[PDB]
């Protein structure tokens, strides 16, 4: 066929003028697929062998069907992702395969009951959650630093500033660092069509701060879409869990002391107004390192400062490469 | 560990 070998050139010539370009945005994905096995793709032997929860690049548009992008590893190339429409397409095509996808048992019971396949067994119904293949995640993961404690008192807050502060000496010149006193665990995005529209309803969620957190969640995107580091200053977080179900997936750096004793300590010898708060300050402490650590992305339980700063540097640092 | 847990944690503001 001469229709599909000259289209592979055009796609081809396509990527190496467009490997040059600006990155649109990104997405991420939860589900495991190969871009290679597929035989609808345009280009064949150049797709992406992606797994569950993966992020990827998109820089130009290609059709309503398919997409160009690029992996988040060093060195990575150009990749072809399905569009969620065809991720749709190949997720029934998925479920098919099988005997039976409606109601109509196949155990031994055949020549009976033909039973034709209802609205049931297609993808108009189990609409009462419908998790997205892909969601419109920010250009790239943040970064936030959280615990041992809540944030706001003496032991916790020198802490992450002299660890922003090394972040942003190194950094300088790609460093964006913003203090976000609005709500973060709140970056819903299957609630209403649209949550408190104007201010003049005079309505429970006009009158309220809801929409400062919604608001402050496209700064995010927007901030992000500029390429540079972005660490967040926020203390509205105190447990991976309050924000591992938002949209925007930052990277969870856990600090913590090497043992509870060493931690009540050093609140002792702070001051008599944070006495007062070590009972509560030991429960977030016990709680958050029963936290799974697959949870959280990279750990910090070095006992010297120079020791912690480059082991984060150099995940911060290899990101920046891999993403380039 | 307390050593050098007790100088950075104090030296950011202080």
């Amino acid at each position: 066929e001469s229709a599909r070998r000259e289209v592979e050139s055009q796609a081809q010539q396509q990527l190496e003028r467009a490997k040059h370009k600006p990155v649109a945005f990104a997405v991420r994905t939860n589900v495991s697929y190969c871009g290679v096995l597929d035989e609808e793709c345009p280009v064949q032997g150049s797709g992406v062998n992606f797994e569950a929860k993966d992020f990827l690049h998109i820089k130009e548009k290609y059709s309503n069907d398919w997409w160009i992008g690029r992996l988040v590893k060093e060195g990575g190339d150009i990749a072809f992702i399905p569009s969620p429409q065809r991720l749709e397409s190949i997720r029934l095509k998925q479920e098919q395969k099988a005997r039976r996808s409606g109601n109509p048992s196949s155990l031994s019971d055949i020549g009976n009951r033909r039973s034709p396949p209802p609205s049931l067994a297609k993808q108009k119904q189990k609409q009462a959650e419908h998790v997205p293949p892909y969601d419109v995640v920010p250009s790239m993961r943040p970064v936030v630093l959280v615990g041992p404690s809540l944030k706001g008192y003496e032991v916790t807050d020198m802490m992450q500033k002299a660890l922003f502060d090394f972040l942003k000496h190194r950094f300088d010149g790609r460093i964006s660092i913003t203090r976000v006193t609005a709500d973060l665990s709140l970056a819903k995005r299957s609630v209403l069509n649209n949550p408190g529209k104007r201010t003049i309803i005079e309505r429970s969620s006009a009158r309220s701060s809801i929409a400062e957190v919604q608001s402050e969640i496209e700064r995010i995107f927007e901030l992000a879409k500029s390429l540079q580091l972005v660490v967040l200053d926020a203390d509205t977080i105190n447990h991976p869990a309050q924000l591992a179900k938002t949209s925007l997936a930052p990277i969870i750096v856990f600090v913590k002391v090497s043992s509870p004793k060493v931690l009540q300590r050093l609140i002792r010898s702070r001051g008599k107004s944070q006495m007062k708060h070590l009972t509560v300050q030991m429960m977030a402490y016990d709680k958050l390192v029963q936290c799974p650590p697959e949870s959280f992305d990279v750990i910090l339980d070095e006992n010297q400062l120079e020791d912690a700063c480059e082991h984060l540097a150099e995940y911060l640092e290899v990101y920046w490469r891999a993403t380039h | 560990d307390l050593k050098g847990y007790l100088d950075w944690i104090t030296q950011a503001e202080d």
